[PDB]
């Protein structure tokens, strides 16, 4: 109300209004799903388009070899968000030879949008990411919040009625994580979780956007042609 | 931030006016009146100090009428502590031309320069403004004997009688009406204290209440000569046109 | 570069300069015209360092042009002489330093007189009758010092300037393609084409 | 330094301080161009209400960017000087590195993109003035016309006015001006500029400026005594 | 007063919403996406009949194989045309080729989010970037000053859009030829402009792999008016 | 972080007042009164010592103090504010002349320098203005004694005699009576003395009174000897058995 | 006074057939006298069907390797997967080599 | 009303930020008490440790700036450790500049001039604190001098801050209206540690254990805080009498 | 008023209100303890299971600040990594320069006076957390506590979040009935219990637990975190003590 002028100011009862109201535009974007086993990890994502004429806006980003992410809310932050991760995951590589470990690319992301929660003249960033990456620890799935907040998570959705989704998946926990050496199943499981968040609209072959990697699968998208298998 | 104590000095009214240098110069109006008048054989300079005390030197006192170089000089009106700033500036500016181009720097030049500084205080850097009018008398070989007048918005025009400060109204109506082209400097000396004797505030214009100066060419052969007038020769000057 | 002379009579200053650009053993250009009009009643020749003599020249003469623009009134010979003098005189203490020696012939409207300044590349300016840059002044000095007299014509100034040119051809080691040779007077700058 | 973002959108899509900027052109004096076939003239208001003045010394509306071509304009006074001097500096500039004067397009465009940039930059506001600027290309005997204004947007014109009862004069030259046939001489082309600065001005007296452009650098500015016999011309014409 | 990088309750950037606003008022520009070319095409909109029609420039080249066409605040775009042709040039000189139209877009949208308290204020212009590349062919894209990108089919900015927009939905197919989007840019201009459509308040454009981005003659353009008004009378 | 304050705090208003400078001499009219005179062969510049508490030692806390060995200053206002000003103006004379000229600067030019600094404490980004009025009185080879007041807007004025602060008024209009161009320094110091106490309340003796003068040349005061041209500083603070013996034949 | 170059000896060789291209380049790398190492590789496969060599001062050639394999993968990232021809390749190369114009990469280098 | 935000004027030509800024330096609850012997200077303060999960061996108010200087602070923590560190810094970098330790009323001055300049720059607010310094000073003797948010600061005989501040000032007033002198006319500092706490006692009419002072003493070329078993041997010895 | 729409204003009563409106935001944060030990401390951290999707043991809060310093803090997550990021780099600096790893009491300072930094301006906003921490020096066993504010104290035990009152009541009990001191041991199975009793205040969601300490003895003054055995062990000591 009277504390929601800028970022650097807290309310009577302790909220920060600015990083609440990036949460809302959250919100707004379109659904995407997260999920993993213990040999891949999969993202799944709703494109939205503008109208019948336009393209359906790309939500999935490849960060490195091994990792990448999707994205949900204002896309100019997930660009600059997920340009960070790939110089940082470079950095990784190209000084200690070594592939950035996912919880590492958490942490540095937490850090670098919480400098923008405590400081005049800037804002928060405007969007949610689904982050997903194999290391030497196995799979991994993160849910990156503008707020700083990162989670590592077996599954997970962000977006518009992201609640269908993660409700399916909360029930599915014990099945698809052990989806272990199988790809397309994975996949349908991402594909069958994401549909739960669907109202008068389905599944289309220029609408779904699939991404995985895996022990033997580097970080590759599927679009167009390449998804109707799974519709 | 800080963004909530900010006045915003340099930004444009609805009107289209600049609400910082309309409150200038309305403070520039309550400033003792100075006056300019430009003859054809020299400049007069004259101004009219503020609510004086007995108890204040006169005699080594400055508080309207400044020297530029040898061949220009200013009459204030506003803050004082503003002008002296905008005054060490014009001064160094003049030396700077000196030296760059081994002649004396023309009015004009030097004129637009100063006026340019405060044009720069209206548009950008978020400052109050200078609260200060000039009166500029000079000479240079270009254009002979110049008056200009420069105020808060950096605007200058050129004069051949002008007054700055309070009732500047009434002393321009005056001005107007008793100036010709064919004037003479003692004639011009004449007209300017007639002139501020009468748009006053004060009961009576004496000597101890006013500064006074003359640019002419009258020193020997073909040279200028400023004189910032002492105490005694105001008040013969006074004497000399009948005013007390 | 090489050669500029300068030579002011009663009514004129008159500025010869050498068409030769040499580099290593091979002369690429006989018409070079080592000058610029800084304003109608201005002219500077210039000689020194390999680009930095162009590079100075233009601006010199765009900062000239720029003042006569902002102020409607052409500078005097003199003026110019000084703030030319004063830029030489910054660049000898910078990093790297222009290194180029100029003269300026003017015609002061003002004064109706000519006046020729000669300038070098440390920013040391003289007032003179006649003046020379480089190895040709060890010439052309002693010979305007016996020839030379202050109330002589524009045509014979010209006589004077070809006697320095026929002694510079005889004992100079270089070939320097004979001179362009231009007139400042009250009417402006014109180029002599027959020389 | 001092960052505040003045210039700023507001929630119907206007940014305010930019069209503040426009009303101050507004309050500024009459300036009007028009171009014939050979030349392009520029008429300029005087107000008034300043006797006493110096008229020898006192700056002129029109101004020399360089010698091929002029620029007046309406608005803060003050302001415009900023403008011509960094338009002249631009036109030196030109000449120094493309060893060619600028086109008249070139330096408007330039004129432009200065006062552009004082509407999206931190801590300055917008230029309180439009400017009309005309000329002749180098080599080239077509007349240019343009007018500038504190946003940013600069186009060409076969007439305009700026400033104050703008609105006046623009609708008599919009009426009185032919495409197919332009003012075909200097004279017409006067005629036709002071004809429209007289159904706004007061007096032709010392109220009307004149400046005439002509090709390969050939400007010249009329004198009272040469402005006044149009206007005693006109007149007598009127009464009819 | 308050921030110009601050968010609404709903979640969305008070500068950047309100310079779409400023769009809104803006001229109308028409682009259309087909297999033999792209064609972009604007409303000229002279604010006084004494204007010479031919200098206001809505259309514009950032390279031969991409063109530009914009709406709203037009002077705000020149500094984005600027990086555009610089960007287009310069990668050009850093790997030998032609910059993707997708890769140029991209580097126009980075400028403008490049607001605050870089410059001010976002920018109050739409832009129409059409272009051809050797990977995916012949592209449309729509750049806002939200620093979004939208890929078209057939795209409308300016005052009459949503009208526009509604026209190219029924009308656009994938096998349209570029005699028939000339003429559809054209037609479609012709019902949202104020002012009656003809070859001095309206300008055409297409950029080919052949040819490249052309914008056209007022000759060509007045022929094409002339076929469209023929072939509306003809059923 | 750093200062964002880069805008002007004290602005005009419509009337054309500048209100900061307005406030700033209202909290100078609240201060402690001061006051200075001029002699023939001297000037007196003088202020009453208001104790904060009488746990305090007010010997420790110096209203009057020196800037050159020939010019000393008092204040009325906030004594934070003045403290700071004699610090800058002390370095300010050494920086932009003494360091240049080899000599100390003549009192005209360092209270110019002085104005300068308030002025800017009045115009500059994120600064309230200075909140006290100072009276600076000196002497100099060509000028010879003068006396000078400060205010906080940067504006200086030349006196004979003037008083700053509570009791200014009343102060001033008793100097007028008093005041003539032949007085001697012993003269000036006496109705030093009897101007202020009229404005002091309480106890009114050495300890309670500072005051100091500008008056000729004290060798005993310069600390060494060899050096002809060099006199000793013409400033010089009274003690407090000094004004004591002055008090008795009152 | 310290020397920032050294020689790291070897030789490398460049052939192109009609449909297929060869880049061989010796196993041995060396400092004066002294043999550093039998099997040291310095032909590299860089991606996109580009091989690289850049023989000379190994630690500049190594550096420069390094920093061409990087420009293939955020010409990737920035051009939407798009392969880098081996003509455009070679004119990136020139700019990071002449980058260092004043204080060179000592190396030969070969694609 | 803005003025009374950030350190500009207000209308009737005050600092409301400087006003408030004093306001916080009794938010503590907590009064000290400064006098001088003839060798030494003692400063005493009231400690008050409510929670009993505390470690009371770090509370404190108390600090030694350099090895001659002492500081106690009335005010917040936070600002308190915040003056004490500058002052440590200044301190130690005037030994290194001049060659001598930093007297304690230079100190004080350059603290009250740091003070001064968040009362006139706006982006900096006040500290909300009270500072007194104390040492023997090797020219001026045993010496107390106090610094407040105003940037004001003063010499002091002896002095006292806090909420029951006027009770101990006007208790001390009146003993060296009787004595006559300047300062405790003691010996030892150990006896003139016990006048600071007997004078405080009387004053504020609260007995104290060894856990509710805190005690610094300054001496020639030493400044040294007491335990609690140094003040308890003190407290003893007043009760024994 | 006004006073507590910006940092750094004192309100009339002499109070920063945009600090006590991030003490609100600490409140609002789980629980987290610190207990002080005869050779040590040790740190417990409520970690409350929003849904069965988050993976267990993956989500680490309490954090490392050289090799013998642990952090943990309640409120904003980020702002307290923000936090132990400048630990980090104070702790760095000191042993770079001074070659010993840095004291408690002398990291305590450190962050104090950072965090104290942020209440001198408007252009930055108060942290949002408070902060439990400590370790094992020259001098023996710190524990430490850190409030937006820039106030801090040594403690004997410490707590702060949502179950606050709850946890030090229970360690006001700890201090009482041992005064010659708890075992490093025993105060990691009584931490388990205090998070549990804690937990009685946010009983909504249940919860995961999260212990570390440093001990000269136990862990040799090194900073580690109780896991399998020894943390199934505590998991239970807790279990049988709320039944
Ligand atoms: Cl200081
Ligand atoms: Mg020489």
């Amino acid at each position: 109300n009277n504390y929601d002028g800028d970022t650097v100011t807290f309310s009577p009862t302790g909220r920060l209004f600015q990083v609440e109201y990036a949460l809302e535009a959250i919100k707004q974007g379109s659904v995407t799903v997260g999920l993993r086993s213990n040999t891949h990890a999969v993202l799944v994502a709703l494109k939205r388009n503008a109208d019948e004429l336009s393209s359906y806006q790309k939500k999935i980003i490849k960060c490195d070899e091994h990792m990448g992410l999707s994205l949900a809310g204002l896309a100019p932050d997930a660009r600059v968000l997920s340009n960070y991760l790939r110089q940082q995951c470079n950095y990784s590589s190209l000084v200690f030879n070594r592939k950035l470990a996912v919880e590492r690319a958490g942490h540095l992301l937490c850090d670098k949008a919480q400098k923008n929660t405590q400081s005049y003249g800037g804002r928060p960033y405007g969007v949610g990411l689904l982050i997903i990456g194999y290391d030497k620890s196995g799979a991994h799935l993160l849910e990156f919040q503008p707020s700083g907040n990162v989670t590592e998570l077996y599954g997970t959705a962000i977006g518009a009625r992201s609640q269908g989704a993660k409700t399916y998946l909360e029930r599915t926990l014990d099945t698809f994580i052990k989806i272990d050496g199988n790809p397309d199943e994975l996949i349908k499981a991402g594909v069958e979780a994401i549909s739960q968040s669907l109202r008068d609209e389905s599944l289309t072959v220029d609408n779904l956007s699939i991404a995985i990697v895996g022990k033997d699968t580097p970080f590759t998208i599927y679009d167009g042609e390449a998804v109707a298998k799974y519709i | 931030g800080s963004r909530r104590y900010d006045s915003r000095t340099t930004i444009f009214s609805p009107e289209g006016r600049l609400y910082q240098v309309e409150y200038a110069l309305e403070s520039i109006s309550h400033a003792g009146t100075a006056i300019g008048i430009m003859a054809s054989d020299g400049i007069v300079l004259a101004a009219e100090r503020k609510v004086t005390s007995t108890l204040l030197e006169q005699d080594t006192s400055t508080e309207k009428l400044y020297k530029l170089n040898d061949k220009i000089a200013v009459a204030v009106a506003g803050l004082t502590a503003d002008a002296e700033i905008l005054i060490n500036t014009a001064r160094i500016h003049a030396q700077n031309y000196l030296k760059t181009y081994n002649e004396d720097i023309p009015v004009e030049i030097l004129v637009r320069r100063l006026s340019d500084i405060k044009q720069g205080y209206t548009q950008h850097g978020g400052l109050r403004p200078f609260g200060v009018s000039f009166i500029y008398a000079g000479y240079d070989d270009r254009y002979g004997y110049q008056l200009y007048t420069s105020n808060p918005s950096g605007n200058y025009t050129g004069w051949k009688a002008i007054s700055v400060g309070a009732n500047t109204s009434a002393a321009q109506t005056l001005l107007q009406m008793d100036y010709k082209d064919d004037m003479k400097v003692d004639d011009a000396i004449e007209l300017a204290l007639k002139t501020l004797s009468k748009t006053t505030d004060s009961s009576a214009l004496t000597y101890d209440r006013l500064e006074f100066a003359t640019i002419r060419k009258g020193a020997n052969d073909g040279e200028v000569y400023q004189k910032i007038f002492k105490p005694q020769e105001i008040k013969d000057i006074l004497v000399k046109t009948g005013i007390t | 570069m090489d050669i500029i002379l300068g030579i002011r009579v009663q009514d004129s200053v008159i500025l010869a300069s050498s068409k030769a650009v040499t580099r290593g053993i091979s002369v690429l250009k006989d018409s070079d015209d080592k000058t610029r009009q800084l304003s109608p009643h201005t002219l500077m020749s210039f000689a020194g360092e390999a680009g930095d003599t162009v590079q100075f020249a233009e601006y010199i003469q765009a900062n000239i042009q720029l003042y006569s623009i902002r102020e409607d009134y052409e500078l005097s010979p003199q003026a110019v002489s000084s703030f030319v003098r004063q830029e030489l005189a910054k660049s000898i203490r910078s990093r790297r330093p222009y290194q180029v020696n100029v003269l300026i012939g003017g015609y002061d409207k003002k004064k109706n007189k000519p006046e020729l300044y000669q300038i070098d590349y440390l920013g040391t300016k003289v007032e003179l009758p006649y003046g020379a840059h480089g190895y040709s002044g060890f010439y052309t000095f002693s010979l305007l010092d016996h020839h030379y007299r202050p109330d002589m014509t524009t045509e014979e100034g010209l006589d004077l300037l070809k006697l320095c040119v026929q002694e510079l051809e005889k004992r100079m080691p270089m070939d320097f393609k004979g001179v362009i040779v231009k007139i400042v007077d009250k009417d402006g700058i014109r180029q002599v084409d027959d020389f | 330094g001092y960052d505040r973002a003045l210039s700023i959108f507001s929630p119907d899509g206007h940014i305010f301080q930019v069209e503040y900027a426009l009303e101050a052109v507004k309050r500024g004096t009459c300036a009007v161009g028009v171009k014939g076939k050979n030349c392009v003239v520029l008429g300029c208001e005087r107000r008034s209400t300043l006797k006493l003045q110096d008229t020898r010394i006192t700056p002129s509306k029109v101004s020399k960017i360089d010698s091929h071509v002029v620029l007046s304009f309406s608005g803060l006074n003050a302001d415009s000087r900023i403008l011509i001097e960094k338009a002249r500096v631009e036109a030196q500039s030109h000449r120094l590195t493309l060893e060619d004067p600028v086109t008249v397009e070139y330096l408007t465009r330039y004129v432009a993109g200065v006062q552009q940039r004082y509407t999206q930059s931190g801590g300055v506001r917008p230029f309180g003035v439009s400017t009309l600027i005309a000329g002749f290309d180098p080599r080239d005997d077509e007349p240019k016309l343009y007018q500038t204004e504190p946003s940013g947007i600069y186009s060409s014109w076969s007439a305009q006015t700026i400033g104050r009862n703008s609105k006046t004069v623009r609708e008599f030259l919009e009426k009185n001006y032919d495409r197919k046939e332009p003012p075909a001489t200097v004279e017409e082309c006067v005629k036709l500029t002071v004809r429209s600065l007289l159904e706004v001005v007061q007096t032709g007296a010392k109220n009307i400026e004149i400046t005439v452009v002509k090709p390969d650098s050939d400007i010249v500015a009329l004198s009272s005594e040469e402005i006044n016999q149009y206007v005693t011309q006109i007149e007598q014409e009127k009464q009819e | 007063d308050r921030g110009v990088s601050t968010f609404s309750p709903e979640g969305r950037l008070f500068q950047v919403e309100y310079s779409l606003e400023a769009i809104k008022l803006g001229s109308t520009a028409i682009g259309i996406a087909t297999k033999e070319g792209v064609v972009l095409g604007v409303e000229k909109r002279a604010t006084s009949p004494l204007l010479e029609s031919d200098s206001i420039e809505k259309i514009v080249e950032i390279d031969r194989h991409i063109g530009c066409a914009m709406s709203g605040l037009t002077a705000d775009a020149r500094s984005m045309i600027e990086h555009a042709r610089t960007a287009a040039v310069t990668h050009n000189l850093y790997y030998d080729e032609d910059i993707n139209v997708e890769s140029l877009t991209q580097s126009v949208c980075d400028l403008a989010l490049r607001f605050g308290e870089l410059m001010s204020r976002p920018f109050g212009v739409a832009l129409l970037i059409a272009g051809h590349d050797a990977d995916d062919g012949y592209q449309l894209f729509h750049a806002e000053p939200s620093g979004t990108f939208y890929r078209y089919n057939a795209k409308a900015i300016g005052s009459g859009s949503e009208g526009a927009q509604a026209e190219l939905l029924n009308e656009w197919h994938s096998s349209l030829t570029l005699k028939e989007a000339e003429l559809l840019v054209l037609k479609i201009l012709k019902q949202v402009m104020e002012e009656k459509l003809d070859e001095n308040n309206a300008q055409l454009s297409c950029i080919t792999k052949q040819d490249g981005f052309k914008i056209y003659d007022n000759e060509k353009t007045a022929e094409l008016i002339k076929e469209l008004k023929e072939k509306e009378a003809a059923e | 972080m750093t200062d964002r304050y880069s805008f002007s705090l004290t602005t005009f208003s419509p009337s054309g007042k500048l209100g900061q400078i307005d406030y700033a001499l209202t909290a100078v009219k609240q201060g402690v009164t001061s006051l200075g005179i001029k002699a023939t062969n001297g000037v007196v510049i003088a202020t009453e010592k208001k104790s904060s508490s009488p746990l305090a030692m007010s010997e420790t806390l110096s209203k009057v103090s020196l800037l050159t060995p020939d010019i000393g200053a008092v204040y009325s206002g906030m004594g934070p504010d003045y403290r700071v000003l004699v610090d800058k103006s002390r370095k300010v004379a050494h920086t932009s002349y003494k360091r240049i000229y080899g000599e100390y600067p003549p009192t005209k030019l360092l209270v110019s320098e002085v104005a300068k600094i308030m002025q800017e404490a009045t115009q500059s980004g994120g600064v309230r203005p200075f909140g006290v009025s100072l009276l600076i009185a000196g002497h100099d080879e060509f000028n010879g004694f003068s006396l000078y007041q400060v205010d906080p807007s940067g504006s200086y004025f030349p006196w004979k005699a003037t008083a700053i602060g509570k009791g200014s008024v009343a102060a001033k209009t008793f100097l007028e009576k008093r005041w003539n161009d032949e007085l001697e320094l012993e003269d000036a110091i006496h109705i030093a003395l009897l101007t202020l106490k009229e404005s002091v309340e309480g106890e009114f003796n050495g300890d309670t009174i500072e005051l100091a003068i500008i008056g000729d040349e004290n060798p005993d005061l310069l600390g060494y000897t060899g050096i002809p041209t060099d006199k000793g500083p013409r400033f010089r603070k009274l003690t407090s058995q000094e004004i004591n013996d002055r008090l008795e034949a009152l | 006074q310290f020397n920032p170059y050294g020689d790291n000896g070897g030789t490398i060789l460049g052939i192109a057939g009609e449909d297929f291209a060869v880049l061989a380049g010796d196993t041995r790398n060396i400092t004066d006298y002294s043999i550093n190492s039998r099997y040291e590789p310095k032909v590299f496969d860089c991606g996109d069907n580009i091989v690289m060599s850049a023989n000379g001062f190994a630690a500049d050639g190594d550096a420069l390797v390094k920093r061409f394999k990087n420009s293939v993968k955020w010409y990737h990232f920035d051009h939407n997967d798009k392969k880098l021809s081996i003509n455009s390749a070679a004119r990136n190369i020139q700019h990071l080599l002449y980058g260092k114009r004043f204080f060179p990469y000592y190396v030969h280098t070969i694609i | 009303g803005y003025d009374r935000h950030i350190t500009i004027f207000s209308p009737e030509g005050r600092l409301y930020q400087v006003e408030y800024a004093f306001k916080a330096t009794n938010q503590t609850n907590i009064n000290s008490l400064a006098v001088r012997g003839k060798d030494c200077t003692v400063v005493i303060s009231q400690k008050k440790v409510p929670d009993k999960l505390l470690d009371p061996t770090t509370v404190s108010y108390i600090f030694c700036i350099s090895r001659t200087i002492g500081m106690v602070v009335n005010g917040p923590i936070p600002d308190a450790r915040n003056a004490a560190l500058r002052a440590k810094a200044e301190a130690a970098e005037f030994r290194y500049k001049y060659g001598y330790d930093m007297p304690c009323d230079v100190l004080a001055k350059r603290m009250a001039n740091l003070s001064q300049i968040y009362t006139q720059r706006a982006y900096m607010r006040p500290l909300g604190v009270i500072l007194t310094f104390v040492s023997v000073d090797e020219e001026l003797g045993p010496s107390i001098y106090k610094t407040d948010p105003a940037g004001y600061y003063v010499g002091y005989k002896a002095t006292a801050t806090g909420p029951k501040q006027q009770e101990i000032t006007t208790n001390l007033e009146n003993h060296f209206k009787k004595s006559k002198i300047d300062h405790i006319n003691e010996e030892s500092w150990e006896k003139v540690v016990e006048f600071a706490i007997t004078h405080m006692i009387d004053a504020l009419g609260t007995e104290f254990s060894k856990n509710d002072l805190e005690v610094g003493v300054a001496t020639k070329d030493k400044f040294f805080t007491l335990s609690a078993e140094n003040i308890e041997e003190r407290l003893v010895a007043i009760a024994e009498q | 008023t006004g006073y507590d729409l910006s940092n750094s204003v004192f309100s009339p009563d002499g109070r920063n209100f945009q600090v006590e409106y991030a003490v609100k935001a600490v409140e609002n944060g789980t629980t987290s303890i610190g207990i002080k030990c005869n050779d040590g401390v040790v740190f417990a951290v409520e970690k409350l299971i929003t849904s069965k999707l988050l993976v267990p043991q993956k989500n680490v809060k309490i954090q490392v600040v050289d090799r013998h310093i642990g952090c943990v803090y309640s409120g904003l997550i980020p702002d307290g990594r923000h936090l132990v990021n400048r630990g980090r780099e104070e702790a760095a600096s000191f042993k770079k320069l001074y070659k010993t790893p840095i004291p408690i009491p002398a990291f305590a300072d450190r962050l104090g006076q950072y965090v104290q930094a942020h209440t001198l301006y408007n252009s930055v906003r108060p942290f949002g957390v408070s902060t439990i921490f400590g370790g094992v020096d020259k001098n023996g066993a710190h524990l430490y506590m850190l409030e937006p504010s820039g106030s801090y104290w040594g403690y004997k035990g410490a707590a702060t979040g949502k179950g606050r009152q709850s946890a030090k009541a229970e360690l006001e009990k700890l201090v009482d009935h041992h005064p010659e001191g708890l075992s490093a041991r025993e105060a990691v199975k009584q931490a388990a219990k205090i998070i549990y009793l804690a937990h009685e205040d946010n009983k909504e969601k249940d919860f995961e637990l999260e212990i570390s300490w440093c001990s000269l003895s136990e862990t040799n003054g090194l900073h580690k975190f109780v896991k399998g055995d020894l943390l199934q062990e505590a998991i239970d000591f807790a279990q049988k003590e709320i039944n």
